[PDB]
Formats: structure tokens, C-alpha cells, sequence
């Protein structure tokens, strides 16, 4: 960190930036816990129009989540707000990062942190909704996405979520609307641990838009 | 030692001009304290109080400097620099003209104060009978003039008498220059239509247009020249014409909402029958206008595109009686004279101005034409649905 | 024939289960409807709540025409008293939660209630419309289906209200004629001030709203009255809409706060003095707020090194 931050502030070429950054993208797992969020938040600062879809497809690899365990909770935290407020105050980091996720096709190994950027994404800038809800359709029919996913991803992230579970509903809402009963079958289980988890006001929520299902439906 | 120089006296007053317009970009200046608006505020009021004590003690008549410093005259860069002040201080400071003047009761009396010196000022430059004609310091005074009406209230009794006087000016001065009779006309509508329907003005132009002009048969000796005094061969044939065509075209936007919002609707009879009042005083107006000998520029066209307008508006009112003669049945007489007056004054006139317009040698005549046989046709329509011959008044 | 005072609910119980015609329940509610002049006002919700589980049948428009007239005039009479309020607000918020879960249920009854609304039929501005009209317009922004729809009716209507408003002050001869008119912009500022109480539905579309406005009407061409007076008093409603409304609200401030300096840093290339206006307003009436609403300016001022100087002045 204080290296990186004298890095920014010396005169020099970015040629020499980049072999750096590749550098810590190695030394990127072999790194405690605290500082890891700016250096994150380095990268995304460091990254440009172009390189970003090879950064974050090698961040993509290398990210975990399951490796982070007060022993993982404040920092994670932190770090997702701080790649919340990347992606706020930048838009083209969002349509590369699904890109990522969505042409990582021939994976059937898929990590918790897609879906969960994905919800985040959906959260945030609407104008790729449809976007979000095609490419989760279609790796669904696909198989690529499952069920002990979701378990383990509300299992242990949804503190990060519980200030966005309206997103989780008015995606869940476009997901039963739609026939391929696997697809209607992950509506469910969202619904459910939305029900589960979260509170008093998601609780009502729930059972109100199901109700809404089932009469209009 | 100073009072003996003359170009750093202008000089002076030019980095006041550059203070002013540094201003009037932005939201404030350049200089040390340029960024509080109350230092500004103050320094404006002081400025100010200078400049009129100047213009006031001292006249324009003393510019014994030279012939090449008349239009540098100190007397002149003060008025440009008031101009300026009260533009800028109407834009920002609204809410503090009042304890602005005070330093020169409501808005009102102050207003009327300045107003009287200010317009006086330009009665001493007129009745100078100046045959250079310092049309600068005319059109600087009429300038400011017409910034300072928008603070009296179009009710309050002083508006009513810069009206008069207004009106007045314009009766009694001609003064040949087309730019000033353009603003002072700018400003006299300003203030009678925000006093009423401007239309009587309106037709005192054509009027006197129509005299200046003569006609298109050149048979037909015609001078209404005591309507107005501002009224030129050189100003009224080219400018005038389509300032009140502009103005009329305002009225039928007006007019043409008030069918929409009564179309809607189905309060409804005083309403149409101001409208159409409104629509025969347009077309007293237009048959003024048509009969002119207009130059072959914009001013024919745009007259074109005017009664093209008309024929429209013409064509939504028979649309509209077409929508309500089936609930209340028949039609208002007032609008039976209007239709008459219309196809007996103006379509022959108006197939004579296409004929005259043509003969001497693209796409308005066209869609001229267009409107009045679609205006035919809606009355055709009128005349089936309403129980009553219209195409018996017509030719 | 007459009912009982008691005895409407009921009434209308019993013609829930009946198979009824168009005219059957056309009467049935028309009845139940003049019944209203009569009534304590704790017994309207679940009235109208029956109401319109009838209008499922066939009889939708007529239910939501009469509410609407009934509630225009008791809000007009309510301000000439003022020329229960609490209780009156209460009311009108169950009447709306209930109407959403109607339009929850039923994709067309929106529809309709659009269709009645829509001061666009060719553009001239309908009586239709009214501050607890608009209060149910934006409580049902937020469902996703008729939200955008609304969004830009109410834009538009706004639009043509600000375009006849300055044709009228332009013109004397018009001014002559007509009455002034509560408009579009006064009406969403007084439902502002009944919004204080319980209105949570509102204030979420409320938000969305003002920061269209903003969006679609900023200044842009300098990065004229016609083009500009429109645009510039839009952006001036959407500021003053989003300025009382982060005076009262304690749940969506760090939302309007990011959302203002989410538009602010990154574009750094369209004019943005509108929005720093309005953050002025903000910070200056309420700052201690912001003590709370810590953490989005500390993260704001990491940009700092990279946005342009003036604009980082101001």
C-alpha cells in the first residue's frame, strides 16, 4: 500500500505499472486480510478502457471468498462497498465484469462471487437488467448455476445482501413468469431464503408478492 | 490635473464596463472581493450614483473632444453602463431592487421616477432634431427603457402612462432609422399586450402600412399615415410588416390552445365569442396587410406562411363546431358573419395576392392553396352537418 | 332504494358472490358509491376494498372515477377549511395501499386508470388530475411494469402545464379570461407536505422522480424562454421536490445524497451547477444529518485528485 501509494505520486511510465499489477495479481491469494481491499481498490483505480477485461478475468480466477475466514466479516464488508462505489462511479467496469462471467461458459466450476457481484449489479444501474436476467436464464438452462450455490451464498454472504433484498424479489418476480421449471424452481428457493434470512418487512414482502402470484398468476 | 484628461476618463469607465461584463458571464468577477455578491451589491449601487450624477449634471451636449469622440462620448459610456447594471441586477438581484433604488414607497414610484428622467433624457435627444441622429444613444435608451417597464405591475397606473407615452412617441416621431422604430415597437408591444389584446395596434399598422405601401393593382391611393408616425418606406416595407406578422402568429398560437383546451372540454360561449372577436379584428388586420405591395423577400412568404396560418385556425374552429352541432345543434350568427366575411374578403384577395405574387418572375403557395381547399372542404362538411347553406355566402 | 348507513357492507358482501352482468354491478356500485356522502370515514377502506373485489367482474373504470372525484373535492373543501387533517391523511394512504394491491392483481385496471389519467389525449391539460390522483400514480410507480409509463406521463403533463402556464403570463388577453389552475408543480408540492406522515409507498418513486426530471432537462447546451424556462423550472421542481423532501425523510437521504454525487463526479463533462446548487440548499438547511451520512463524501473526495478544478471549486 504505501509502495503503491508512492507509485501513483512518482513520475514515471505505466509499461512499468502494468508488470506490477500482474505482480500482485500473483501475490494477489498471498496477502493478509486488511489491506487486500486497497489494494483492490488500487486496481480498479490503476485499470483503463482496454486492459479491464483481461484484469479482471485473471481477478475473476483468482478471487475466492471461501479462503476469508471477526475473522473475514468488516473487511469483505468494506471491500464490497468499495467495488460498490468502483462501479458506481464508473459504468464500463460492470458490462466487462458480466461479460466475464457470462462468456466463462465452458465453466461448470463457478465460484460464489458471480452470483453475488450479479445481484450487486442488478442492485445498482438498471439499464442492463434484461441483460442480467437473459445471461442468469441462460446459464440456468444450461445447468452451469445450481441450487447448493445459492445455499452456500446465503449461507454465509447475505449480510451484504439484506440492504438490497428488493433486488432478489423483482428479479425473482421475472424469473417464475417464465416457463423450464428449473428456472421457476430457483424463483422459489430465492424467495424462500428471502423469507428465511432477512426480516420482518422482506418476510411481508414475500408472502405478498406470492399471493400476488398465485392470483393473478 | 485628471478632470483635464478625456482618455483615461473613458478608460476608466471601460474597466467598469469590463467589471459589468465579467459579471453578467459569470456569477461574479475577477477582482480581490469578487466572490461575495454583497461587496458587489454595494459597489453596484455606488457606481451607479456616480454615473447618474454625471449623466444627469453634465448632458450629452459637451463633448467639445471630437467628431471621432461622439461615439466615445463619457455621456454615452455611462448610459451603456447603466444599460448593463440594470440588466444584470433585474438577473441577479431581484429580490433587493427595491433598497437598490433607495439609494437613488414601492417598486412603482421609483420605477416612474427613473422612468421620467430616463425618458425625458431621450425627449431632450429627440426634440434636439439631431440630423446625425445618435441612434446608439436612442437605441441604448429604449434598451434600457424596455428593461426597466418589466418592474411595474401592467396594473399599476404608471404602466398605463408609459404606455400613453409610448403611444404617443410613436404618434408624434417618425425618425428614419429602421433599427430604433424596431425596438421602440419591440418595447411598445411589450407594454400593450401585457396591457390587453394588441390587435387595435395591430391594425393601425397594417393601416398605415398598407398607405406607405400603396397596393398590387397600383390603382388603389391609400394613406393611413396619421395612425403612427414611425412608419417608413425604407423601415415599414421591410421590418415593421414582419414584426406585427410575428405577433399575429403569437395570437393564433393562443387562439389555436383555446380550441384544443375547448375541444377537449367535450366557460364554452363567452370564451368562443371572444375568440372569434379576437379572429374578425385578425382579419380586419390581414385584409390590410394583403392588399400591400410587399417586397419580394421574406416579407411575401412570410405573409404567405400568416395566411396560411389563418386558414388553419379557420379550419380547427369549423373542426370544433363540427364536434358540438350535434349536441346543442345549429350555429352562432357571430361565427355565421365570421365564415361570411371570409369567403367574400379574403379568398378572392387572397387567390388575387397568389395571382400577383406568381405572375411576376415554392412551397408555401402550395401549401396555401392546400389550406383554403381543405378549409373548403370543412365547410362543405360544416354546411351538411349544421343545417345551413356556407357555400351560398361564397362565390 | 335506500340502504342503511350500517348495512353497506354488507350489501355489498352478498353481490361479491353473485354472478352478476355489466349493468348488475354497474348499479350495485353506483349505489354503494352516492352511499359515501353518508359515511364515517374509518369505514371507507374496507368499503372501497370490497368495492373493487366486485369491480373484478367487469366494472373497473367507474369505482376509481368516483374515489377520484369524491377525494378531489374533499381535499379542495379541506384547503378552503384551511383558508382531522392527520386522520384524512391516513385514509388516503390505506385507500392507495389497497388500490396498489388491486393493480397488484390486475395488469389492465392500471390500464385504464392511465387511460383516464392521460392529459394527453392531443396535449390540453385535463381537471382530471390532483394531488391524491398523482400521491396513487406514484405509489404505483413501484411496480415494475407501469413504472416508466407513469414516469413519463407525469413529465410530459408537467411539461404542457409550464408551457400553457408562460403563454398565459406572456398574454394578458388569455390572462383575462381563464381562472388560474392549481398546478402540476404545486399539486406534487403540497402532496409533498401531506407525504410527512405515514406516505413511505411515495416517497421511493418520489425520488426517482425528481432525479429524472433533472436528468432529462439539465442544462446541456452550454457545456430563449421557449427551450430553457420549461427545462430550467423542471430541474428547479426536481430540486425542490428532492430539498422538502430530504428536510423531512430520515430513510432515503445517503440515497439522494450518492445519487446526486453519483451524477456529479464521473460525467465531468456536461454543466452539473444545477446539481451543486441544489447540494448547496442541502448541506446549508440541515448539515448535523450529514454527520450521520458520513461516509459518501470521505469516498467522494478519493476522486478528487482526478475531476476537473473549477468544478472541484465549487
Amino acid at each position: 500500500v504505501p509502495i503503491l501509494d508512492v507509485l501513483s505520486s512518482l513520475r514515471l511510465d505505466p509499461n512499468f505499472l502494468l508488470k506490477v499489477r500482474q505482480l500482485v495479481m500473483d501475490k494477489l491469494s498471498s496477502i493478509r486480510l486488511e489491506d487486500l481491499p486497497v489494494i483492490i481498490k488500487f486496481i480498479l483505480h490503476s485499470v483503463t478502457a482496454m486492459d479491464t477485461l483481461e484484469v479482471i478475468s485473471e481477478l475473476r480466477e483468482k478471487l475466492d471468498l471461501q479462503h476469508c475466514v471477526s475473522s473475514g466479516q468488516s473487511c469483505i464488508i468494506l471491500l464490497f462497498d468499495v467495488i460498490k462505489s468502483a462501479i458506481r462511479y464508473e459504468k464500463t467496469i460492470s458490462e466487462a465484469w458480466i461479460k466475464a462471467i457470462e462468456n466463462t461458459a465452458s465453466v461448470s466450476e463457478h465460484k460464489v462471487f458471480d452470483l453475488v457481484m450479479l445481484f450487486i449489479i442488478y442492485s445498482t444501474n438498471t439499464q442492463t437488467k434484461k441483460y442480467i436476467d437473459r445471461v442468469l436464464r441462460n446459464k440456468i438452462r444450461s445447468g452451469c448455476i445450481q441450487e447448493q450455490l445459492l445455499q452456500s451464498t446465503f449461507s454465509v454472504h447475505y449480510l451484504v445482501l439484506k440492504d438490497m433484498c428488493s433486488s432478489i424479489l423483482s428479479l425473482a418476480q421475472s424469473l417464475l413468469h417464465s416457463l423450464d421449471q428449473s428456472i421457476i424452481s430457483f424463483g422459489s428457493l430465492l424467495y424462500k431464503y428471502a423469507f428465511k434470512f432477512f426480516d420482518t418487512y422482506c418476510q411481508q414482502e414475500v408472502v405478498g408478492a406470492l399471493v400476488t402470484h398465485i392470483c393473478s398468476g | 490635473v485628471l478632470r483635464s484628461s478625456n482618455e483615461f476618463m473613458r478608460y476608466a469607465v471601460n474597466v467598469a464596463l469590463q467589471k459589468v461584463q465579467q459579471l453578467k458571464e459569470t456569477g461574479h468577477v475577477s477582482g480581490p472581493d469578487g466572490q461575495n455578491p454583497e461587496k458587489i451589491f454595494q459597489n453596484l449601487c455606488d457606481l451607479t450614483r456616480v454615473l447618474l450624477w454625471r449623466y444627469t449634471s453634465i448632458p450629452t451636449s459637451v463633448e467639445e473632444s471630437g467628431k471621432k469622440e461622439k461615439g466615445k462620448s463619457i455621456s454615452l459610456l455611462c448610459l451603456e453602463g447603466l444599460q448593463k447594471i440594470f440588466s444584470a441586477v433585474q438577473q441577479f438581484y431581484q429580490p433587493k431592487i427595491q433598497q437598490f433604488l433607495r439609494a437613488l414607497v414601492s417598486v412603482t414610484q421609483r420605477t416612474a421616477f427613473q422612468i421620467r428622467q430616463f425618458q425625458r433624457s431621450l425627449l431632450n435627444l429627440l426634440s434636439s432634431q439631431e440630423e446625425d441622429f445618435n441612434s446608439k444613444e436612442a437605441l441604448l435608451l429604449v434598451t434600457v427603457l424596455t428593461s426597466l417597464s418589466k418592474l411595474l405591475e401592467p396594473s399599476s397606473p404608471q404602466f398605463v402612462q408609459m404606455l400613453s407615452w409610448t403611444s404617443k412617441i410613436c404618434k408624434e416621431n417618425s425618425r428614419e432609422d429602421a433599427l430604433f422604430c424596431k425596438s421602440l415597437m419591440n418595447l411598445l408591444f411589450s407594454l400593450h399586450v401585457s396591457y390587453k389584446s394588441p390587435v387595435i395596434l395591430l391594425r393601425d399598422l397594417s393601416q398605415d402600412i398598407h398607405g406607405h405601401l400603396g397596393d398590387i393593382d397600383q390603382d388603389v391611393e391609400v394613406e393611413k399615415t396619421n395612425h403612427f408616425a414611425i412608419v417608413n418606406l425604407r423601415t415599414a416595407a421591410p421590418t415593421v410588416c414582419l414584426l406585427v406578422l410575428s405577433q399575429a402568429e403569437k395570437v393564433l398560437e393562443e387562439v389555436d390552445w383555446l380550441i384544443t383546451k375547448l375541444k377537449g372540454q367535450v366557460p364554452n360561449q363567452p370564451v368562443e365569442k371572444a375568440i372569434i372577436m379576437q379572429l374578425g379584428t385578425l382579419l380586419t388586420f390581414f385584409h390590410e396587410l394583403v392588399q400591400t405591395a410587399l417586397p419580394s423577400g421574406s416579407c411575401v412568404d412570410t405573409l404567405l406562411k400568416d395566411l396560411c396560418k389563418m386558414y388553419t385556425t379557420l379550419t380547427a374552429l369549423v373542426r370544433y363546431y363540427l364536434q358540438v352541432c350535434q349536441s346543442s345543434g345549429g350555429i352562432p350568427k357571430n361565427m355565421e358573419k365570421l365564415v361570411k366575411l371570409s369567403g367574400s374578403h379574403l379568398t378572392p384577395l387572397c387567390y388575387s395576392f397568389i395571382s400577383y405574387v406568381q405572375n411576376k418572375s415554392t412551397k408555401p403557395i402550395p401549401n396555401l392553396i392546400f389550406a383554403i381547399e381543405q378549409y373548403e372542404k370543412f365547410l362543405i362538411h360544416l354546411s351538411k352537418k349544421s343545417k345551413v347553406s356556407l357555400m351560398q355566402h361564397m362565390k | 332504494g335506500r340502504w342503511d348507513q350500517q348495512y353497506v357492507i354488507q350489501l355489498t358482501s352478498m353481490f361479491k358472490d353473485v354472478p352478476l352482468t355489466a349493468e348488475e354491478v354497474e348499479f350495485v356500485v353506483e349505489k354503494a358509491l352516492s352511499m359515501f356522502s353518508k359515511m364515517n370515514l374509518q369505514e371507507i377502506p374496507p368499503l372501497v376494498y370490497q368495492l373493487l373485489v366486485l369491480s373484478s367482474k367487469g366494472s373497473r373504470k367507474s369505482v376509481l372515477e368516483g374515489i377520484i372525484a369524491f377525494f378531489s373535492a374533499l381535499d379542495k373543501q379541506h384547503n378552503e377549511e384551511q383558508s382531522p387533517s392527520g386522520e384524512l391523511r391516513h385514509v388516503e394512504g390505506t385507500i392507495i395501499l389497497h388500490i396498489v394491491f388491486a393493480i397488484k392483481l390486475d395488469y389492465e385496471l392500471g390500464r385504464e386508470l392511465v387511460k383516464h389519467l392521460k392529459v394527453g389525449q392531443q396535449g390540453d391539460s385535463n381537471n382530471n388530475l390532483s394531488p391524491f390522483s398523482i400521491a396513487l400514480l406514484l405509489s404505483v410507480t413501484r411496480i415494475q411494469r407501469f413504472q416508466d409509463q407513469v414516469l413519463d406521463l407525469l413529465k410530459t403533463s408537467v411539461v404542457k402545464s409550464f408551457k400553457d402556464l408562460q403563454l398565459l403570463q406572456g398574454s394578458k388577453f388569455l390572462q383575462n379570461l381563464v381562472p388560474h389552475r392549481s398546478y402540476v408543480s404545486t399539486m406534487i408540492l403540497e402532496v409533498v407536505k401531506n407525504s410527512v406522515h405515514s406516505w413511505d409507498h411515495v416517497t421511493q418513486g418520489l425520488v426517482e422522480l425528481g432525479f429524472i426530471l433533472m436528468d432529462s432537462y439539465g442544462p446541456k447546451k452550454v457545456l430563449p424562454s421557449l427551450s430553457r424556462m420549461p427545462n430550467q423550472h423542471a430541474c428547479k421542481l426536481g430540486a425542490n421536490i428532492l430539498l422538502e423532501t430530504f428536510k423531512i425523510h430520515e430513510m432515503i437521504r445517503q440515497e439522494i445524497l450518492e445519487q446526486v454525487l453519483n451524477r456529479v463526479v464521473t460525467r465531468a463533462s456536461s454543466p452539473i451547477s444545477h446539481f451543486l446548487d441544489l447540494l448547496s440548499n442541502i448541506v446549508m438547511y440541515a448539515p448535523l444529518v450529514l454527520q450521520s451520512c458520513s461516509s459518501k463524501v470521505t469516498e467522494a473526495f478519493d476522486y478528487l485528485s482526478f475531476l476537473p478544478l473549477q468544478t472541484v471549486q465549487r
